[PDB]
This record gives C-alpha cells, structure tokens and sequence, in this order.
DNA sequence: TCGGATGTATATATCTGACACGTGCCTGGAGACTAGGGAGTAATCCCCTTGGCGGTTAAAACGCGGGGGACAGCGCGTACGTGCGTTTAAGCGGTGCTAGAGCTGTCTACGACCAATTGAGCGGCCTCGGCACCGGGATTCTCGA
DNA sequence: CGAGAATCCCGGTGCCGAGGCCGCTCAATTGGTCGTAGACAGCTCTAGCACCGCTTAAACGCACGTACGCGCTGTCCCCCGCGTTTTAACCGCCAAGGGGATTACTCCCTAGTCTCCAGGCACGTGTCAGATATATACATCCGA
C-alpha cells in the first residue's frame, strides 16, 4: 500500500557530510562536494541493494535480511565483519 | 566578542570523529534512502533492523574511504580545500568511473 | 509524469474505417518518418533506441557507434551498444505495405 | 560514402537552403565547392564567400573538412581558412547534413562564440569595444570578397 | 596421445552464424577459449554459493538465472536471461 | 515511388490498438517489446498488471510506468495516413471543454 | 499555438507558444522542457535570425511553423 | 534404440550441453546438478561469445581484414561499457590499448 | 570402548578438529579430505585468532578497559602491516578509523 | 526449535584465557571474531580446493593447506602459521 | 638551418605510434634475466617454459601501461605535463598498493 | 648467480611503455621509480608461481603457473591457457 | 602568411606459412532403466516488522561577517626533448645435449561409510561488576596584544 | 605576555550485559570393513638450456636550445565560525498481523549402471590471407 517515497537524498544533510569528511581528515570542503557525495551514495547503495534484493527474490523471502546485505557486499569485494557469516 | 581562526575548529572536529566510532549519518532519513532505492526491485519489501544497520556501516565506511583518497588528490594538487575534481580522480584511479 | 487529466479519463475510441477508401499517399509528405537520417534513404531493418525512440537502419547504428562517440545521433543522449536498441518488425511492415518492393 | 552523396544533391536541388548553395567541383564526388550569401543583421552585407568541402571517404561517419578560400576577420576563423566549430571537431553526428552545416556557418557571421578564438588577439577588443569591428568587418569584406 | 578438450569447435560454429565470411587466428581462439572457461567459474561459482546459502544440494536453472543477474551488467543480463530461458523452454518441449 | 496509392484495408492493423480497437491517439510504446498503444490504454492497463497485453514481456519489475515512452513518429504516421484525425481529435476535445470549464 | 521546433540533428518539440509572447519567452520554455539554456540558443526563419527584444508577431509566424536551433557552446 | 540425437540440438544450441553438464558434476560445485542447468549455461555462453564475435568481426572489417586478431577483441570489448564491466580486470594478450590522447596534451590553437 | 578423547586434544589445540573436518566434507571443496587436513586448519585458525587477541587485548589495556570492544580490533589490525594485507578489503563494524592528520593541514609554526 | 546455531565463540574464550587471562570480549566483538574464522576457512579451503583441481587430485591433504597458507598469509604470518600447523600434525605420528 | 621539430611533436607522434601497435616494448633477452634473478630467491636451478616468460611480459607491460595512464591523470590534475615520481606514488596509493 | 639485470630495462623502453599510457613529457627521476615497481610486481607474481611448481613437485615453471598466480592477484590473462 | 623537408597514407606485386578442411579412430555422451531421497507443498506457530502517538531537545537550517586560500599572471632558469654519431648486444638460425615432463603399470595404505555410544556445546537462566554518565575542578591549548 | 572556551582527570552512582551454571540432545568418537586414490618405479622423448657467428637494430652519449616547472605577487571570492530560530530525529510505548521458521508427508527428479556409437580430437595437406618491399601521391610541420 505504498504510494511513492519522494526524494530522501536531501536527508543526507550537509553537516552529515562534513562529519564523514572529518574522519577522512579534511579541513576545508568546497560547496559543490555535497551535491556530488549524494550522487556517489546513490551508486554505492544502488549496486548493493540490487544484489541484496536478488538474494531475497530467490530465497523466496520478502524481508531483506542482514546476511543478504553481507553477501551483496562480499560479492563486491567489501566484506562486513560483525553481522554473521 | 570571541572568534577562533578558521581552521582550528576544523582540526578539532577531525580529532573528535577519528576517535569515535559512532554513525555520523542519521538513522531515520537513511532508512528512507534504503527504502526508496529498493522500490525499484521489489514492491512491499520488508527490512530487518540489522539489514539497514549493515548498510549504514558499509556506506559510511566507504565514504570515509573516499575522503581519505580525495585529501591526497587535493594535497598533491597543492590545495587544502577539496574540490569535486578530487572525488573524480579518486573514483577513476580506483576503477569506479 | 503520467497523470491523466479530465478529457483523457472520459474519452471514447475512434473507430476504424472499413469502407474501401483509397489513400493518395504522396512521397513529399512522409520524409521525416520513414527515412533513415544517417543514410538518407528508406528505413530497412529498423532498430529503435530505448530511451529516445528514434528509428535507424541496423547497419547504420552499429557503424555509427563504433566509428564515433556513443550517443543517439539525433538526440545526443547516451547509447552504450547495439543491445540498447530494439528491432521493430511492426514498423518494417509499414514500408513493405506502403512501398513494395 | 557514395550513395548517400547522390541524395544530398537531391536535398540541395529540390529545396536549396537560404543564403546558401553547394555542389561538386567536377568528376570527383568528394571535393566540393560552396558559396555563402551574407546575412543582413551582420556586418557582412554584400556577402559572397567561397568554400571547399572535403569528404574523408568514410562519410557520413567522419566529419568533413570545410575551409575558407577568402579572408574573413572574425574571432573564430583562421587566416588560413579553418573554421572553429564544435560541430565539425568534437560534437558531430552522422545525422547532420552539409545543408545543416551551412546554416551553422551562416549563423557564425551574425553572432560568434568569443570564448574560444583562433587568433586570440582579435577576440580581445570584441569583449571591450563594439564600434571598432562594426567598421572593420565592413572594410575588409568589400575588398577581398566584393 | 592424451587428447585435450577445448571450446574451439564451437567458437567457429558461432562465427559461421554471425559473420559467415570471417575467420579467427589461432592466438585469438586461445583467448576465446579463456573467455568461456573463466565465465563458467564465475557463473558456476556463484550458482554454487546460492545453493549453500539456501541450504540446497542441487544447482538448477533457477540458480543460474540469478548468477547471471548478479554477474552480468545491465543489458548483458537481460539478453542472456531471455536467451537462457528460450533454450530451457525449447529443451523441455522436445523430449 | 511517385504516387503509390493504397487502401485503408491493408493499413488498418498497423494503426489499430488492441485495448480499444481504434486508431492510435497519443501513442506510447513499451521500451522492452516496442508494442504501441494509446496513452489512455496503457496508463489504465498497467495499474493492474506489469505485462504487455500482446506478448506478455514484463514491462518493469515494480513500476511499469518507467519503461513507457511516447513515440512521436508513430502518431505522425496516424494523422497523415488517415483523413482528418487531427481535427476530429480536437473537435472531440473542444466539445468536451464546452461543457466543463 | 503548436509550433514545431527543428534542430540541426533532428529533435522535434511541440511548443504551445502564443504569438503575443516575446522571443525570449520562447527561449525560456525550452529551459523547462529539455534543460537547454537560452544563452546558447539561436533561432532562424529562412535566413533571418531572431532578435531578443522582438516577438513572434513581427515575422507573420502563423500556426504550425518550424524553428531552428543552433547551440552557442561558450568555450570549445 | 532410437538414434541418439544430442542435448544441444534439443535445446537449439551449438555450445555442448553434454560437456557443461559433466563440468558441473566434475568440478565440485554441488552434490547434484539439475537437468535444465547445463541447458541454461550453454545458452548464456553462446550469447556472450556471439555478442563478442559480432563486435570483433565488425572491427575486423574496419581494418579491411577477414580474420579476427586479438587487436579486434579489445576494440570490441573496451568500446562497450558492459563488456568492460565483465572484463575490467582482464588483460587480453597482444590486444594493445585504445588510442586516447587527452586534450591538455594536444597543441594549442 | 576406550574413553573417546577428542582429535583437538591429540593435536594439542582448542579449535575443534571435528568441526573443521566436517566443514571440509560438507562444503564441496574436494571429494576426499585427508586426516591431517583439519589438524592443519585448526592450528592455523588458532594462531591467527591468538595473534589478533594479543594485539587487541593490549589495545584494551591502553584505554584502561578489561573488555575487548571492536575499536580495539581495528587498532590491532590496522597497526600491523601484515594484518592489513589480509584485511585490507574488510570493514570492521563500529571499528572506526585510525587517527591520522596529514602535516599540510596542521597549523604553521 | 531454534536449530542450535553453531559458532566459534567457545574457542575464542579459550584462546583469550591463554593469551590475556584477565580480559574479556563484548558480544559485538565476538561476532567479529566469528567472522574472521569463517572468512578464513573460505580463503584457505578455497585455495586448497583449487590446488587439488589444478594437479588433478581428489584429496585435500595437509600438503595442500601448507601451500594455501603460503599463498594467502603475508610475510611472517605465513612462516609462523606453517610451523605451528606442522607442529600439530606431527602430534599424530607420535600420538596415534 | 637543418631540420628540427619543436619539442613535443615527436612525442605526440610516438603516442599515436604505440597506442596503435600491439607488440611488446621491452627487449626479450634482458627480461629473461630479471625473471631468472627474481626466481633465484625462491628456488635454485629452476627452469621456465618459453611461454611462461612471455606470459610475464604480457602481464608486466599491461601493468606498467596501466600505471602510466593513471600517472598522467595525477600530473594533469596538478596542472602539469611531466609525470613525476610524485604521480606514480599517488596513483599507486589510491589503488591500494602503497 | 646473475646480478644487475634490472638495468636491462632501459630508459627508452620505459618511454615506450609511457607512450601507450599517453605521456608526453617524462621527468628523469621516473626510470629509477618504475624499475622499483617492476621489482615489486615481478617478486609478487614469481613468488606465487613458484609455489605452484613446488606444490606440483616440478622443476620447470609452466605457463599455467604464471596464469594462476596472476589470477590470484586479480589480474587474469587471456591467451596462455585456462 | 609559405615553400622545403619530413612523415604519412595509398597502391601494387611477390611470397610464405598458418588457417581451414579432411580423414581415421576412440572415448565420452546418449539411451534406457531403477531406486532412493531432495525438495515441493500444506499446515501451524509466534517472532519481529511496521505503524502510529506524544513529548523532548539534539541537530539542522539560516544569516552575517571577515579572513584565508584559490587562482591568475609573471619572470627566471634549468631540465627535458630532439638529433646526430658511435657503441653495444639483441635477435636470428643453427647445432647438440640431456634434464625432466608425462605417461604406464603395479600395489598398498588411506579415507569413505557404517553402526553404536556418550560427552562436548548449545540454549536458557541468573547475577554481580565493568563501564557509562554525572559533576566538580584542574589545566591546556588558543588568540588578542 | 592574561583571558576564555575546551580538554582532561577524578570520585561517585547505577544498570545491564558479560560470565558462569545447568540440563540435554545431537554431533563427534570408537571400531571395523572395503574399494580406490595415489605413491612409486621404469621408460619414452619433448623441450629447455648452452654455445656460436653474423647482421644491424637499438641503446648510449653528447650538445643545444626551448619551454615548462616553480616561486612570487596580488586580488577577490567563498568557505569557516557563530548565534539564532526551526525542524524532526530520537525515545518510549502500544498494537496488529505479515511472514519467517518449522514440521510432516509424498512424489518426481537426479544419480548410478550398462551399453552403444558418433561427435570431437589428433594428424596431415594445400591454398590464400597477410606481411613485406617498393613507389607513389598527399598531408603536415615550421623557419624565413
Ligand atoms: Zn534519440
Ligand atoms: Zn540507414
Ligand atoms: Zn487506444
Ligand atoms: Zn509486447
């Protein structure tokens, strides 16, 4: 009974990107970065959620479990430690 | 009445978040990203609570991994500010773009 | 968006014309539709783009992609290869019925 | 690169484009000549300028070489004759005809692109002055073209 | 002695459908043999993981659809799923 | 050719819908299978299914409106080969707004 | 009215532009439909270009006419 | 008997369904292999070699040659965005490099 | 019988030789598994967890704590050059980042 | 009926109490230590299976796990794990 | 008074020369002496199949050409034309090699 | 015992490898850097390729041992087997 | 703004060796059959995912000011490119030796498979101590002067 | 060289998650048999190594000059820091029900076996595609 979820990428706020940059050790951040790191999160998240949903489509589940994200990320060479497997 | 120089609060925030291990991105507006992107692959997907938390800890760990590699592009171009030029080298030498 | 307005929701199908009526076709009228814009000739083995829906010949697009940049040559959009194209056999029979042979 | 050229001559004889004309020099179907009638909003009244069109023999899948035989003072145009367009150099498609190229050259004479010149000292006084080149384009086109 | 199996017989049969007038040198048949051998191990490698993830001991055509959907990008996956199911539905009719 | 006159009887089924059985008005095609229908046919029909009504190829996994794009060239074949539909569409449309401002 | 818009390579646009509108208002409608900025656009009627301050009523531009678009790439 | 036909002709294929089935058995992927599983692989492996030999055979005609050389295999692959995603960590022997000079290095006008 | 001892006590280990042997059987690696093969894995898997829990337990004493937290697992791993080569494509959940500020960013003297 | 999920949690406490007998591990860092062990089965037994296919053998022996360790583990992790793996196998030629 | 190209035109002529050809660019006998030096530290009196050294020429030269494509991008990013040893180290660190 | 063979990768050979990379100008300190990079690359591939010959109890290094050592490092060759 | 010099594509003839086709043989795939268990299906339990309120307050958003840093311009100088002439050694091709790869055959020790047994390890339950949080005061950079 | 946020250090309260205990089933161990994988030994012969001589392609060294790297300067845009106001995350609570696990039963599908024969492999052979050499004509660079 969805309608549509509308935008939700603006919820990656500019102070949240400045916190992620300062674990990267960044002093100064130009204003054009925030529009592009939202577009790089799209490409991270679209690639993982493609694979994680095709692990649930064919286990014949309707919930995306925590292991289906772990196998979707291991398939891309980015393994998680601390969620099973 | 009292101002720090620009760049000294920025060095404090580098030392705060390189000590902490908390999630820097929020949690409710990022279930909404996960559930928009998954709208294109199945309708009425449920998510385990630990499935969305495995996606935040993966997405934050690989954006912090970018910004470590876009410092090096900014510093080797003899800058301090990161430009969006620097994300584009880092994602091209890695083999992503 | 694909939101229908008021007239779309309350419209009727316009029926066929089954009485025998000749169509005086003129070739000075159907230029921008049945002609390939690469070889400037009639469309044969038509391959339409997906994102743009523009009709070419099969041997004109595949030569235009490898001997040039990867765009639709009438939209500057993004093509990748020949598999971002679809053949339309429901268009090939328009030429073989209007212009045989 | 032979059959499509026969139908461009049908496209130029049935409906020849405005302020334009084109055709082959002779037996060679790869070396052409063309003329340009000057527009009236431009400082190029009393137009005629000749052209040479060379086909790379993989036409229409390589951009043709179109150059000037007459000298034109204009910031995106060499003293040798090569035209600085983004059409014939970078952004080209097999769906473009020469009759669409000539309308893109005719529109250079009214308004240029003054951000990427060929002789860069010419385009400097366009950006600051406007009364000089209104006379200069009317002096140097009544001599070498009229 | 000691005959050695490759996919060289079948790459010529796919040439003679696609381009019936061209051929392949021997150094590029050795590259086409290693396309095919190294995409078994991609597809059959991930089809075997899907059987272990779902606690099954058979690799069926359902687990090779999804290995194709995981591995092949974009529209390679759409045309290979559609032409892998056209072979299974043509196989099971002609038995 | 130069004239190549034709009948409507051989040009019907390339101008006919299936969901209404009439001529194409605001024709949209599915990206995958390239079967064309009217805008008031597919937008109603893909509220219920995710499949083409001709060949049952799945349009999209979740929302089938993404893989629908309107083909401008197939309309312009319908208005030109059929005598007087561009008027008769507007005359039906202008008489609609004459009662519904 | 419905005025068709030709390009150099063959994009065709259906614009609903009244003849009372200025030529700059025609440029601003191609902003909202294809993203093309007006500062790159050229518009040609049979040899004559369009000035910015005029309208579409000066050239007797009737129903179902054709435009032309030439892109002024500022930098090449 | 009844004149043994093949499995790959019953599938309408040319890649061998019989070899694929015993390379899935011998090769330690699972305990069992379904009957429609080698039919699915042999169809996917045809129409990935068919999609390369289309593009490599077209690149051989541009160089006016009638044999596919491993130059033409990289001109086929590195000009698709989708055959680069399969084969991005793959070097083709004697395949060379696509000619790409960047615009900063070209001489000024 | 003779009072079943274990295999991992005969090897002088604590990681289970009995589980490793049936995860090598069930798991489709080979047809057969040798008898000294799970003894070899269970010894290698001890002395890679022993070499992490040495270094993680030392990083817990520097923070004056008596429990290993996943902060201390990345301080153990990302400070070795050899545990970074195993675990360079591995993110540890809630592990954080090593503090490294580069000298261009520090204020001038 | 909960299926009795197996883990390596019992064996990571027994290696702590040898190494640091006064420290413990939180439950979130036990799930990380359970992920080290499972993802190094997959590496070592993955390459030990390939060495049997490459050499046309159907047994994984201790020879194929020595060389899988030598391929995977870098530098001095490889030397100390080969020696401490052969010290456990030679407690069978003396203890059977 | 004799002929002399400007510096940069022969270099662009050689870029078009080698990006068109597919042969190996290191001489084959001094490459075998490397492979047989480096392998002395792992066994003694090793032999090599003739296609095992040629498999190492195809792999090494594809590795180095792939580096110099990335050290261009690190030199053009710093607004230079020379690649420098700064640029090798920066491309090799973002790849995850140093 | 062979010595000093890294210098047989000459200066004009590195300039050919740079000009498939698309490099116009090359600073003089690069030729010592790229010889040190071939050392690290070849030492990693030959080390793995020899441990495939040591495991097979074989004294020649075959072409497949190079191909399996390269496939393990994420650099698969096509053309020499497999 | 141009003609000489160099490099390029283009055409033609000759020649060789690698591709493509053919043949004979054998071993791997197909046909036919049987048996057993993997998976599909139905029913049922109960966990955990969604959904919705309401109060709180951390965190985002906005706006303003000013200083630091990006960026362009400029001049100097040295290091890299081009090129000629001389030196080196790669490449070829040829001959000769033998180590070692690859195969065959015989035979035994090793591992699967089985049945019975029993104790290690899982899940549930309980509790106390490590660690988080609060709060007060030492105290350490930071910055104006 | 003092003022003022900010960072550490310390002593105290309080709770919840780690660590231990226990009942118990299921998985590992013991003991035994059996067929085959692999170890071993002998032998064939491919191919890897070593040497030689000659041709000449390519590396090396040197000189000269241009143009690019780099340091310096100045101007200005645009980030940072901060204070104020506004948004909605977060927390706790409650409630409903989809769907994930789990069981039990049954039957279709896959392994296994035996036999039969044809597809594919090795080996051989002849012709043509491609490589090389020559001789053009034309394109392109650059000092005057
Ligand atoms: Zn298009
Ligand atoms: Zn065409
Ligand atoms: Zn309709
Ligand atoms: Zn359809």
């Amino acid at each position: 009974h969805r309608k549509v979820l509308r935008d939700n990428i603006q919820g990656i706020t500019k102070p949240a990107i400045r916190r992620l940059a300062r674990r990267g050790g960044v002093k100064r951040i130009s204003g054009l970065i925030y529009e592009e790191t939202r577009g790089v999160l799209k490409v991270f998240l679209e690639n993982v959620i493609r694979d994680a949903v095709t692990y649930t489509e064919h286990a014949k589940r309707k919930t995306v479990t925590a292991m289906d994200v772990v196998y979707a990320l291991k398939r891309q060479g980015r393994t998680l430690y601390g969620f099973g497997g | 009445p009292h101002r720090y120089r620009p760049g000294t609060v920025a060095l404090r925030e580098i030392r705060r978040y390189q000590k902490s291990t908390e999630l820097l991105i929020r949690k409710l507006p990022f279930q909404r990203l996960v559930r928009e992107i998954a709208q294109d692959f199945k309708t009425d997907l449920r998510f385990q609570s630990s499935a969305v938390m495995a996606l935040q800890e993966a997405c934050e760990a690989y954006l912090v991994g970018l910004f470590e590699d876009t410092n090096l592009c900014a510093i080797h171009a003899k800058r301090v500010t990161i430009m969006p030029k620097d994300i584009q080298l880092a994602r091209r030498i890695r083999g992503e773009r | 968006t694909w939101e229908l307005s008021l007239y779309e929701l309350q419209r009727t199908p316009q029926e066929a014309i089954t009485d025998g009526l000749e169509i005086v076709v003129s070739p000075r009228s159907l230029h921008s539709e049945l002609m390939c814009p690469i070889c400037l000739d009639m469309l044969k083995n038509t391959m339409t783009t997906k994102e743009c829906l523009h009709r070419f010949c099969a041997d004109c697009l595949i030569t235009a992609l490898r001997s040039g940049n990867k765009e639709c040559p009438t939209c500057r959009k993004k093509l990748v290869s020949k598999r971002s194209l679809r053949p339309d056999p429901n268009f090939d029979a328009l030429i073989s019925k209007i212009y045989p042979s | 690169a032979l059959k499509r050229i026969h139908k461009e001559l049908n496209d130029l004889a049935r409906d020849p484009p405005a302020q334009s004309s084109a055709g082959p020099v002779g037996d060679d179907m790869f070396h052409w000549q063309a003329t340009i009638m000057g527009p009236n909003d431009s400082p190029y009244q009393g137009g005629v300028f000749f052209l040479t069109i060379h086909f790379p023999t993989d036409y229409p899948f390589k951009p043709p070489k179109v150059a000037f035989t007459t000298r034109i003072y204009h910031p995106n145009i060499n003293s040798n004759g090569s035209i600085c367009l983004d059409i014939l150099r970078s952004q080209w498609s097999p769906a473009l005809t020469i009759s669409k190229v000539l309308l893109s050259i005719s529109s250079l004479l009214s308004d240029p692109n003054p951000d990427d010149p060929l002789v860069p000292e010419i385009a400097r006084i366009y950006k600051t002055d406007r009364e000089k080149y209104n006379r200069i384009a009317r002096e140097w086109t009544q001599k070498y073209a009229m | 002695r000691s005959r050695k199996e490759s996919y060289s017989v079948y790459v010529y049969k796919v040439l003679k459908q696609v381009h019936p007038d061209t051929g392949i040198s021997s150094k590029a048949m050795g590259i086409m043999n290693s396309f095919v051998n190294d995409i078994f191990e991609r597809i059959a490698g991930e089809a075997s993981r899907l059987a272990h993830y779902n606690k099954r001991s058979t690799i069926t055509s359902r687990e090779i659809q999804t290995a194709v959907r995981l591995l092949l990008p974009g529209e390679l996956a759409k045309h290979a799923v559609s032409e892998g199911t056209k072979a299974v539905t043509k196989y099971t009719s002609a038995k | 050719h130069r004239t190549t006159r034709i009948k409507i009887t051989e040009l019907n089924p390339h101008l006919m819908c299936v969901l209404c059985g009439g001529y194409f008005i605001d024709a949209t095609t599915i990206i995958e299978c390239l079967h064309s229908f009217c805008k008031t046919c597919i937008v109603r029909y893909l509220e219920t299914s995710k499949y083409c009504p001709i060949c049952d190829v799945q349009v999209h996994k979740t929302r089938p409106l993404l893989n629908i794009r309107s083909d401008k060239t197939l309309q312009d074949i319908v208005y030109k080969l059929v005598p007087g539909l561009f008027k008769n569409e507007m005359k039906r449309r202008r008489d609609f707004y004459a009662a519904h401002p | 009215m419905q005025i068709f818009v030709k390009t150099l390579t063959g994009k065709t646009i259906t614009l609903e532009v009244e003849p009372s509108d200025t030529i700059e208002n025609v440029k601003a409608k191609i902003q909202d439909k294809e993203g093309i900025p007006p500062d790159q656009q050229r518009l040609i009627f049979a040899g004559k270009q369009l000035e910015d301050g005029r309208t579409l009523s000066d050239y007797n531009i009737q129903k179902e006419s054709t435009l032309h678009l030439v892109l002024r790439l500022r930098g090449g | 008997r009844a004149k043994a036909k093949t499995r790959s002709s019953r599938a309408g294929l040319q890649f061998p369904v019989g070899r694929v089935h015993r390379l899935l058995r011998k090769g330690n992927y699972s305990e069992r292999v379904g009957a429609g599983a080698p039919v699915y692989l042999a169809a996917v492996l045809e129409y990935l070699t068919a999609e390369i030999l289309e593009l490599a055979g077209n690149a051989a005609r541009d160089n006016k040659k009638t044999r596919i050389i491993p130059r033409h295999l990289q001109l086929a692959i590195r000009n698709d965005e989708e055959l680069n995603k399969l084969l991005g960590r793959v070097t083709i022997a004697q395949g060379g490099v696509l000619p790409n000079i960047q615009a900063v290095l070209l001489p000024k006008k």
